[PDB]
């Protein structure tokens, strides 16, 4: 039952130092090797560093001068620091544990998205997406939520507190010319459920600690 | 050649080793590179033994998975990796002569 | 410093058809006759998952349709009968020599029958209008292929420069795509016009589909 969980700031100012923490449970760090890997949005995985259970430290060659990996066996955490952060360093940072010999990376955390920007955190405004009208002959109906003007990414959107997943489409966020993101999440349901079944989008913007539940209905 | 290199590596690493990690004692008999490989494969997070595992994998190319056993039949005495390497070092120097 | 290079960058294969991905290392990833290279699968929004280790060993629990082959410098990952859930980006990686390095990835997609989108239009909410902006949203649901054109029209004037699109990755069950187009106007421009229409052109539609509404309800 080995689990890895990354924690750190959602936002770092350009030139400032990023500090990421990987909390390991179910395995002692005295016999467990932890890796750091990053992934810029829409780009390839990039291996960064590792610290073996017995203490051996290895770094990516091009980023070596900027990286420091360390660990504290007591709190069972591995820490990565990366100095002089740039907008090009914006990425999801993953920590991953090695399996047994041949030591492939068999256990990954969910990853922590880090944005490098001088812009301030801003929580979203959530608006309903409900058609003006529906045709008496439509079998399927669409509803949604527009999660507008937030910074940085990510926002999480679920429906009915995670109970509704079928037919949900949460789109990739779009960066507006304002420098703020916007995202839409939609769900299509059979028309025979409206007015009866409630549909609520649960929006969470962890960087601004904003949490909203909005029940969506046509006017 | 590779056998001297394997001995070289085992002496090279015994100059603690995988602190807190215990391995099964190995019945050293009929070119039991597979038995040594099966015993060490259960050690997690130790950079110090990786080369030995790769070297042993060179002599035993068969599929050897962590937890699963085929070569090992004597699963009773559990020892320190340092003690295991010292036990493997005694047998390996006997075969070299 | 071992550089891992994958080919092709992307591939499209029918449901139940064999899929093959390649990987090439700049130096040998072999040590004592074993290949220190591994394959990973990464599905949209999830971390990578190990599939194959030591070039040809299946990770426990991974479906048997996956296999790996190769030695030294050249490696291959094969899916014997591509399933709808196998849509992902596949990565190769080496640990023969420090530092560990990953390939650039290969995106695998399903080739399926043409599916027209179901189109929906959403007016701006009264709550948004209060704040000075109007977002008009057009949804194109569950279509294939990915290529689609959305044209916004406001009282029949063709709009440009004021809309943004976003598209989902291929669905893991029906192998379709969905797309949303958002038209953003100030409240002043929004209240000066009546008819808001989204016209959709797609291979699955023999004729363009228009969804529209009249501001102030019609």
């Amino acid at each position: 039952q080995v689990t890895l969980r990354e924690s750190g700031p959602a936002l770092v100012k350009p030139t400032q130092t990023l500090t990421l923490t990987c909390t390991v449970s179910g395995f002692s760090l005295s016999a467990y090797s932890v890796n750091w890997i990053r992934q810029p949005p829409g780009k390839a995985l990039e291996w960064l560093a590792m610290i073996w259970g017995d203490g051996k430290i290895v770094y990516n060659s091009a980023l070596k001068s900027r990286l420091t990996i360390s660990k504290d066996t007591s709190k069972n955490q591995v820490v990565l620091t990366m100095t002089n952060m740039d907008p090009v360093d914006t990425a999801t940072y993953y920590c991953a544990g090695d399996g047994y010999y041949p030591y492939a990376m068999d256990n990954w955390g969910q990853g922590s998205l880090v944005t490098v920007s001088s812009a301030s955190t801003k929580g979203p405004s959530v608006f309903p997406l409900a058609p003006c009208s529906r045709s008496t002959s439509e079998s399927t109906a669409a509803l949604g939520c527009l999660v507008k003007d937030y910074f940085p990414e990510p926002v999480t959107v679920s429906w009915n507190s995670g109970a509704l997943t079928s037919g949900v489409h949460t789109f990739p966020a779009v960066l507006q010319s304002s420098g703020l993101y916007s995202l839409s999440s939609v769900v299509t349901v059979p028309s025979s459920s409206l007015g009866t079944k409630t549909y609520t989008c649960n929006v969470d913007h962890k960087p601004s600690n904003t949490k909203v539940d909005k029940r969506v209905e046509s006017k | 050649t590779a056998l001297r290199e394997l001995i070289e590596e085992l002496v090279n690493i015994t100059q603690p080793l995988c602190n807190g990690s215990m391995v099964w004692s190995i019945n050293l008999t009929a070119g039991m590179y597979c038995a040594a490989l099966e015993s060490l494969i259960n050690v997690s997070g130790c950079s110090a033994i990786e080369k030995t595992q790769r070297m042993l994998s060179g002599f035993c190319p068969h599929k050897v998975s962590a937890g699963q056993f085929s070569s090992l039949h004597v699963r009773d005495t559990k020892i320190e990796v340092a003690q295991f390497v010292k036990d493997l070092l005694l047998h390996l120097k006997k075969l070299f002569r | 410093d071992i550089v891992m290079t994958q080919s092709p960058d992307s591939l499209s294969v029918s449901l139940g058809e064999r899929a093959t991905i390649n990987c090439r290392a700049s130096k040998s990833v072999d040590s004592y006759g074993n290949s220190f290279m591994h394959w990973y699968q990464q599905k949209p929004g999830q971390p990578p998952k190990l599939l194959i280790y030591l070039a040809s060993n299946l990770e426990s629990g991974v479906p048997d349709r996956f296999s790996g082959s190769g030695s030294g410098t050249d490696f291959t990952l094969t899916i014997s009968s591509l399933q709808a859930e196998d849509v992902a980006v596949y990565y190769c990686q080496q640990n023969n020599e420090d530092p560990r390095t990953f390939g650039g990835g290969t995106k695998v997609e399903i080739k399926r029958t043409v599916a027209a989108p179901s189109v929906f239009i959403f007016p701006p909410s009264d709550e948004q209008l209060k704040s000075g902006t109007a977002s008009v949203v057009c949804l194109l649901n569950n279509f294939y292929p990915r290529e689609a054109k959305v044209q916004w029209k406001v009282d029949n004037a063709l709009q440009s420069g004021n809309s943004q699109e976003s598209v989902t990755e291929q669905d893991s069950k029906d192998s379709t795509y969905s797309l949303s187009s958002t038209l953003t106007l100030s409240k002043a421009d929004y209240e000066k016009h009546k008819v808001y229409a989204c016209e959709v052109t797609h291979q699955g539609l023999s004729s363009p589909v228009t969804k529209s509404f009249n501001r102030g309800e019609c």
